[PDB]
DNA sequence: TTTGTCATTTTGCAGGTACTCTTATTCAATAT
RNA sequence: CUAAGAGUACC
DNA sequence: ATATTGTGCAAAATGACAAA
């Protein structure tokens, strides 16, 4: 599991966060918030699981890391609080 | 109530593993040993134990326990039980497999004909994969008729090295029915080579032989390929009027006895092959009921019998009738109407259609409040919850419960209420040829019996409303809600990878409205403007300068209808034959989202490359897109209800 | 690189292996009369060295198989005396992007 | 063909 | 309503795996069966109230999993195993990829 | 292997056959291999009381046989919980049936045994087993007979039993 | 004997408990779990070395539940008798068909059958115990049992020691 | 030249009638018939005769033919295939499932 | 049939196109590893017009006066003429673009102009002229070092391949080529001077923007490019003296010996 | 002798959803 | 129930 | 008196002839 595991600097893959991982993180982020998981972002009242996982994804409060699996089974370990959410 | 908690770790299947069944694996798992045809005992009110429904295979009545695992019918997945079979038979779907194998075997020593010293056999064994090495080996030991005890030398074809071989002569083995006939060459002798004999010489190939031949060590032995013992599926495989499966193991252990019986006592070899034969017959059949040539076995009614073949095959089979595509449950469908006033991701749903599929909501305490209130409701109205689901998986029906009071809700536990607006609903038309067809709306609860969609979405849905159905499915946890949400939005699919351009666009009474309104001729007095203005909702709530001041203020439709276009969208198409000026008002110039000129017709808000609509979603996003097409549908229905459109006889009359 | 008029004799064909690593390649004339590799069809093959194939299977992190496969009778393959195993780089004017590689293993 | 319209063949 | 191979295909072009999941599992069929890591067959008594989990062939009762799989899935299993085709169910790689 | 169902010889440590997961060298969790290293009753008891320890001094931040036997169940009760009858039972045994006394001792086992050379499962054995005459030993463990002479057995025991302190 | 060994555990960690203290959290449930645990491939878990830093690792989400599966890598303390292993103990209990002796965290059971002839079973004396013609084996006595049968039971290993063989009995 | 001339062949087909599709949908098609050295045939005989795995070649065509070779050859299903999570009701790894979702203590901790 | 020969075909992170077994379908998505709803149909005008037309739309010269700029299109347009720095990077952008028609002239046998690519520059430029507020009458603020070198840099910074080693830099280049070809094509020194007249800010905005949209139309991994792909070839099927429409796609997609209309064409 | 090489024979079924209705369970001679 | 059959709806 | 059994085609394959 260490020769899977590619360091972190040399990862080769995009900085910017897929839309396939925005959508995983924030129903993961929003599923636990509905199961009673500490919110690390102030609350401006809203009670929605979804927007209050968008609000911390916002600001990068999301204490989750992406493990992108190479085809050949390496992988590649993302914080949510380095990639870049562009779209 | 669902499944109780189990101990044993969970885990997901990364691996599956293919193979045959070792009789003595068979006999290892097997519960239990079934003799007995019958079904029912003499009482005819219980199960006979050892018949083919024996309790220890699973419980048939939902009322007692399987006798193996103690378990319910719920929980118990059903344990194999086995046929000792008087005399072994060949697998129906693997004869002509064998048929290849003991081609490439010696009948007698049980040895590969062509080993290594063979030119072409390093090629045929130094290939990788086991399907296309068994196929080398194959068409190369068919033509091989001796066993060849002695083999040229490797380095020289003058001195003989004498292998393991015994000389013997293979025969031509053909398929006749169910058995195989061989033809040894005259010294033809034909005789049927009987299935003791093949598992025989099945037995006696070396490791090395037959996992060149493509057969694992472990998981499947060609010796395997001859039925020796037979599992009998558990009575959940063959449910109660008793299945078609069941009626073909009875008839197999029917066969099986009288087998048993024609050996024991002793009879004439025509009795004991007559037997043999339909033995084999019945278990062929029983796996296999489509044998090209044979005539297939009737059932009691004199209709095919359901083989397990067949159970699997086909577009209704196990793969392609329950397994790929599926009965679901949380899904709708209705008849579906239009709705000008309903945003572009909006769907309307009748006040029933929600009111019976509900999602769970977790009991949290930032929604413990409007969860409550739902559940005061309760079913008979909307918004209402239809269950409540505890901790401990019991499950309180809001229905038969407002007598106990009302009930405390707990955090953790699940409201499952009727779906409310703004609901995350995969919307969808059939045959749903592209992901276009399948895409996710918000709920807008509506008192009519029919689904409400705005016009655009139409198209790619590729939906009319001259009794077109349509299928609404609830997504039923928060993960699959928000992936809907942020994956599967109408807003996402407005424009198509199929043609790099939008699929969606103004259509219909929107697209002749919006071109009549942007005719020059089009001047809207000041009651109208406002009007018009008021219903863009997103309206800054300024009123623009009328093109025409003196000597009445006139507006223009192009200046109420750059309204709806967004700041900061510039397109500039030029038609046949425009120039800067337009004398014809054709092409199109939109400066700061205000319309220069040119008539708006399909070119410029249709599902075209280029036009607004491309244009407004690669520059201000899919969300202003949506609103674009929502604030353009309303201000152009509006004023084409207060002008009026017709077509008649008169309209076809040169 | 034996060059033939009509055909050969199957009793020559099967001497055609020599003793190894000599090869022996036989085309017919009628066959070399247009050079296939100048047809607009036909993109620009390049054989790759091992040392180029290993880098290649190290970067892109490839089994052998999971390479695409080029038949070791393909006229391309056949023109260049590609070998099992060996990878060809395809260069392609591709339409969504300018130049495209691709890389080929042979069968 | 197809089916319909196996293969061919099979 | 069927939730046709097609529809599937669309919701996979979508991206949506756990929606894909959760229709073909939660919606329509969901079952826990277990399976043992010697022999991937369902073979696995499962006295559940007891706890008590064996499989007798392999006689071993302390490498038991649990998987969630259909029960269209099991009962094809079942079809197959009644075939003599053994289906083993394993929860771990044996081969790299 | 993947076998189903398993055939293997019995376990017998007389036959050096301590199992495929108890063999000379194993994968430690940084990836690489080392040799498995056996504890003698004396060793493995000073493990056993540093790593209470050092769990004791985390929970805080975060010799004659009764009085050890008071201390150990005092820190047992101190660090650990519950279900450690188990627990509470052996460290009873190591204090009882203690070969050497403190790290000095032991330390000094292990680097001689060390300069012996032999099987980790052999010599933490012999620590555990304080055994007098050298063929006695050869009896008593079938894994030495024919392995290592009697005269070389004999010499360290008794360097072990001047080692043995109280 | 006692060996320290590689082992990992998986632990399920429900939603609810992922605050600022999740080491803790997944530090105190792999103890109570596996400290002082019987399990038939490693024999007896004791105790757990290196505390200080438990590798945890990161930890996966299981889709369409929440809840977190991480597989904590540790070193722990083991005693797998063997067959035909040598080992001390001490007596506690004396029967009809033999005498129980305490070895490590287990109780070994030694057959009468086990003993010699003259070393027979005798009530009359309080406690009972056996007493041969030349010793006696009393309550809470040292004694070497050589273990050459272990049957595999997960709730407590059981384990069949002799001393029929050669220097087998009181040092 | 072959994957080339299939591609202008399905182009033609494709804007015969007017339609546009962009050059990438054609193109994947392309190069999945001619990755495997020759012209590979959507049909049973070419696409489903890939050791693919033979969950997801069973669901095509020859349905319990695959299943009775597969147990022959005792061959090895790995599910990295969409249809086989899919019958085995387990999360594809295809989009959202393409990746794995990990808790990072430090950061957890990091954040307070 | 094509959905389920398609089915298992994805976009991995290493942006190559593999199926379930983890074959290579493509190296890259697309041959360009685009998302196809972010590409749109743009002009190449490199390839288009005369080479009269193209020296007058690309080449600038500093020292004669057949091909000069006006000193009044930019600030120090008086200190430029008779410089050699800057005449050096006007003969390279120059030469940059004479090869880039070549190499479009190559690729497109037709000299078809309009192509689907990925970012769309002139909105882009119209965005930065009507946010900017240009008066097309002030000297612009640009030099011609910052166009050059701004356009190189913007090159560079275009990542589609983030590899660190020869084979993943050179198929990164490969698969930007054409776009890097439109992008010199649009943001060449005359035409930013004089046909846009940019200002510095507006220069760097239109760099930046070109560089996010670029960034945001690359083919998130994860995609499910077989399903699409087929989807989007047999839906326009459905809408359907040589054979066509439904039973030619069934003659290509069935791999026929024998079809109904074998025709050749010789030139 | 083989060793491929050229004329008969041997297979295997039809897109997606969805609605309603109607009919039907081997017929009859024979032993218990 | 189940199987079969027929007739439809929108593609 | 009731239960029991009497319409659209190319792959493969395979024997009955020639090349050595
Ligand atoms: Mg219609
Ligand atoms: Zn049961
Ligand atoms: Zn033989
Ligand atoms: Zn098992």
């Amino acid at each position: 599991l260490k020769e899977k595991a590619i360091p972190k600097d040399q990862r080769a893959t995009t900085p910017y966060m897929t839309k396939y991982e925005r959508a995983r993180i924030l129903g993961t982020r929003a599923l636990q918030i509905s199961m009673n998981a500490p919110v690390f972002v102030d609350l401006e009242g809203e009670t929605d699981p979804l927007r209050i996982a968008m609000k911390e994804l916002a600001e990068k409060k999301i204490p989750l890391v992406i493990r992108r699996y190479l085809p050949d089974g390496s992988f590649e370990d993302w914080s949510v609080e380095e990639l870049i959410v562009d779209l | 109530v669902g499944q109780q908690y189990s101990s044993a770790p969970l885990r997901t299947v990364k691996e599956v593993q293919f193979g045959l069944f070792s009789p003595e694996e068979v006999r290892a798992i097997s519960v239990a040993k079934i003799r007995f045809p019958e079904t029912m005992d003499e009482t005819q009110t219980r199960a006979k134990i050892g018949g083919l429904n024996d309790p220890r295979l699973g419980s048939i009545d939902r009322n007692l326990k399987c006798q193996t695992c103690q378990e319910g019918m719920n929980e118990c997945p059903g344990h194999f039980g086995h046929i000792d079979l008087a005399k072994p038979v060949f697998h129906v779907g693997f004869i002509a497999k064998i048929k290849k194998v003991c081609e490439c075997v010696c009948m007698h020593c049980g040895k590969l004909l062509l080993d290594e010293h063979n030119e072409l056999m390093r090629q045929a064994l130094a290939i990788k994969d086991s399907k296309k090495r068994f196929a080398a080996i194959w068409t190369l030991c068919k033509t091989k008729m001796v066993c060849e005890t002695d083999v040229p030398s490797e380095d020289d074809p003058t001195q003989l090295v004498s292998r393991g071989g015994c000389g013997n002569t293979q025969p031509t083995i053909r398929k006749d029915g169910l058995k195989l006939v061989g033809s040894w060459k005259k010294d033809p002798e034909l005789r049927v080579l009987s299935t003791e004999e093949i598992l025989n010489i099945f037995k006696h190939i070396s490791v090395k032989d037959f996992t060149s031949l493509g057969f694992n060590e472990v998981f499947s032995r060609p010796e395997w390929m001859i039925l020796t013992c037979l599992p009998v599926p558990p009575p959940p495989v063959r449910p109660s009027g008793e299945d078609d499966l069941t009626f073909k193991l009875a008839d197999i252990l029917k066969a099986n006895i009288s087998l048993e019986t024609l050996e024991h006592n002793g009879a004439p070899h025509h009795a004991i092959e007559e037997a043999e034969s339909l033995l084999q017959f019945h278990v062929a059949t029983y796996m296999d009921n489509d044998i090209a040539g044979q005539p297939q076995a009737l059932q009691k009614s004199g209709r095919p019998v359901k083989s397990i073949r067949a159970r699997l095959k086909g577009k209704e089979g196990r793969i392609r009738g329950n397994l790929m595509g599926k009965r679901v449950d949380f899904s709708a469908r209705t008849v579906i109407s239009g709705d000008p006033n309903l945003e572009l991701d909006q769907v309307g749903v009748p006040k029933s259609i929600a009111k019976t599929l509900t999602y769970p909501e977790v009991v949290t305490p930032y929604n413990i409040d409007r969860l409550t209130q739902l559940v005061r409701n309760g079913p008979n109205e909307h918004p209402g919850a239809k269950y409540v689901i505890r901790d401990s998986g019991d499950r309180i029906d809001l229905r038969y419960s407002k007598r106990a009071g009302d009930i405390q809700l707990q955090y953790g536990w699940k409201v499952e209420r009727h779906i409310m607006d703004n609901d995350p609903v995969l919307f969808n038309r059939q045959p749903s040829l592209h992901k276009m067809s399948m895409m996710a709306h918000r709920v807008k609860v509506i008192p009519y019996s029919t689904f409400r969609l705005n016009l655009s979405v139409t198209s790619p849905y590729n939906a009319d409303f001259d009794g077109d159905e349509m299928n609404l499915h609830v997504p039923q946890s928060e993960e699959t809600r928000a992936e809907l949400s942020q994956l599967c939005a109408v807003p996402l699919q407005i424009v198509s990878p199929q043609s790099n351009k939008p699929c969606m666009g103004i259509v219909q009474d929107t697209l002749c409205g919006i071109r009549k309104l942007t005719l020059r001729d089009t001047f809207i007095e000041l009651d109208q403007v406002l009007n018009m203005l008021y219903w863009v909702p997103d309206w800054d709530g300024v009123i623009p300068t009328p093109a025409i001041i003196k000597p009445k203020p006139l507006w223009s439709g192009k200046q109420i209808l750059s309204v709806a276009i967004p700041n900061g969208i510039h397109l500039q198409r030029f038609d046949e034959g425009t120039t800067l000026l337009s004398p014809k008002d054709n092409g199109m110039l939109i400066i700061d989202g205000q319309i220069i000129f040119g008539v708006v017709e399909k070119k410029t808000v249709g599902s075209s490359n280029g036009g607004l609509i491309h244009v407004v979603t690669r520059e201000k996003g899919p969300q202003v897109c949506a609103k674009l097409f929502g604030n353009i549908q309303k201000v152009v229905n509006f004023w084409l209800l207060h002008n009026g459109f017709s077509t008649g006889i008169g309209d076809t009359i040169a | 690189i034996f060059v033939y008029q009509n055909n050969i004799t199957p009793s020559a064909m099967k001497l055609v292996p020599s003793i190894p690593p000599a090869t022996i390649e036989t085309f017919n004339e009628a066959a070399l009369v247009v050079n296939i590799t100048h047809h607009e069809l036909v993109p620009k093959h390049i054989r790759l060295s091992s040392d180029e194939k290993r880098e290649l299977l190290k970067r892109y992190r490839l089994k052998e198989s999971q390479l695409p496969r080029i038949q070791r009778a393909d006229p391309v393959a056949l023109y260049l005396g590609l070998k099992r195993g060996e990878v060809v780089k395809i260069i392609r004017k591709s339409e969504t992007s300018g130049r495209y590689a691709s890389y080929r293993i042979c069968m | 063909t197809x089916p319909g319209v196996t293969x061919p063949g099979v | 309503l069927r939730f046709g191979e097609m529809e599937r295909d669309c919701m996979i072009a979508h991206g949506a795996a756990s929606f894909l999941k959760e229709r073909l599992m939660e919606a329509s069929d969901a079952f826990r069966v277990h399976i043992c890591g010697i022999c991937g067959l369902m073979t696995v008594i499962a006295k559940l109230n007891h706890n008590q989990f064996e499989c007798k062939g392999c006689d071993n009762k302390i490498d038991i999993y649990q998987i969630h799989i259909p029960y269209a899935a099991k009962l094809l299993f079942q079809e197959l195993m009644a075939m003599n085709i053994t289906p083993r169910l394993y929860t771990d790689r044996s081969r790299d990829f | 292997r993947r076998r189903l169902k398993k055939v293997e010889e019995e376990e017998n440590a007389a036959t050096l056959q301590l199992g495929q997961e108890f063999q000379l060298k194993q994968i430690n969790h940084q990836g690489e291999e080392e040799e498995l290293i056996a504890l003698n009753l004396s060793e493995a008891r000073l493990v056993i009381k540093e790593a209470l320890v050092e769990r004791r001094r985390a929970f805080k931040r975060s010799e004659t046989r009764e009085k050890e036997l008071e201390s150990i169940d005092v820190l047992l009760e101190q660090t650990t919980g519950g279900n450690n009858k188990d627990l509470k039972n052996t460290m009873q045994y190591l204090t009882n049936f203690s070969r050497f006394r403190d790290q000095e001792t032991v330390g000094a086992v292990i680097q001689l045994l060390k300069s012996t050379g032999l099987h980790p499962f052999e010599v933490a054995q012999l620590g555990s087993l304080a055994c007098d005459t050298a063929d006695e030993a050869k009896t008593l463990i079938p894994s030495l007979n024919n392995k290592i002479s009697d005269d070389e057995l004999e010499r360290i025991l008794k360097e072990l039993s001047n080692l043995e302190t109280l | 004997m006692f060996f320290i060994k590689d082992l990992s555990l998986n632990i399920t960690l429900h939603p609810s408990f992922f605050g600022p203290r999740m080491k803790q959290y997944l530090k105190t449930k792999l103890l109570e779990e596996v400290e002082g645990s019987c399990t038939g491939k490693f024999g007896y878990i004791l105790c757990v070395l290196d505390y200080d830093n438990i590798d945890i690792q990161r930890g996966r989400i299981l889709p369409t539940d929440g809840s977190a599966e991480f597989n904590v890598k540790y070193r722990a303390v083991v005693f797998k008798p063997f067959k035909g292993e040598v080992v001390d103990g001490t007596v506690v209990s004396c029967s009809q068909h033999g005498f129980e002796v305490q070895v490590g965290p287990m109780k070994v059971f030694v057959t009468k059958h086990l003993m010699p002839q003259d070393l027979t079973f005798n009530a009359g004396s309080n406690p009972p115990s056996y007493q041969s013609s030349e010793d006696v084996i009393t309550i809470k006595s040292r004694i070497r049992v050589k273990i050459e049968g272990c049957i595999s039971q997960v709730s407590s290993i059981h384990a069949i020691g002799s001393i029929k063989e050669d220097y087998l009995g009181a040092i | 030249a072959g994957r080339a001339a299939l591609y202008k062949e399905v182009y033609n087909v494709i804007a015969s009638d007017g339609s546009y599709v962009n050059y990438r949908h054609m193109a994947l098609l392309v190069d999945v018939m001619t990755t495997q050295g020759g012209l590979t045939s959507v049909t049973r005989h070419g696409f489903n005769r890939s050791n693919t795995g033979a969950l997801m070649r069973c669901s095509f065509e020859e349905t319990v033919e695959i299943l009775f070779e597969a147990g022959a050859s005792a061959e090895l299903d790995d599910c990295r295939g969409v249809s086989e999570n899919v019958i085995l009701g387990q999360m594809a790894p295809i989009g959202t499932g393409a990746f794995d979702v990990m808790i990072d203590e430090e950061s957890l901790v990091k954040y307070m | 049939r094509l959905v389920k020969a398609l089915e298992d075909i994805m976009v991995h992170y290493d942006n190559t196109t593999r199926n379930s077994l983890g074959n290579v379908i493509q190296f890259i998505y697309g041959e360009d590893g685009m998302d196809a709803a972010h590409i749109e149909k743009q002009s190449l005008d490199t390839i288009g017009g005369s080479d009269a037309a193209f020296e007058k739309r690309y080449r600038v010269d500093l020292l004669n006066t057949d091909h000069t700029l006006d000193p009044s299109l930019l600030e120090s347009g008086s200190e430029i003429l008779g410089d050699l720095k800057l005449q050096v990077l006007l003969d390279e952008e120059y030469k940059q673009l004479v090869k880039d028609r070549k190499f479009l002239r190559e690729v497109f046998v037709d000299g078809e102009a309009n192509w689907p690519l990925p970012v769309n520059i002139r909105r882009i430029i119209q965005n930065a002229q009507q946010t900017f507020h240009i008066d097309h009458t002030k000297p612009s603020d640009l030099t011609i070092k910052d166009i050059v070198l701004g356009v190189k840099d913007l090159q560079e910074n275009l990542l589609v391949l983030r590899g660190k080693n020869e084979i993943i830099q050179n198929a990164q280049r490969d698969a930007v080529t054409l776009f890097c070809c439109l992008l010199r094509s649009r943001l060449a020194t005359r035409r930013v001077l004089q046909e846009y007249r940019l200002t510095k800010q507006a220069f760097d905005w239109v760099l930046s923007n070109i560089e996010a949209q670029f960034l945001r139309s690359v083919v998130h991994p994860g995609e499910m490019v077989g399903v699409l792909a087929a989807q989007s070839i047999g839906e326009p099927a459905t809408q359907m003296k040589v054979t066509s429409g439904v039973p030619r796609l069934k003659e290509i997609l069935n791999v026929a010996k024998n079809m109904k209309t074998p025709s050749l064409t010789v030139y």
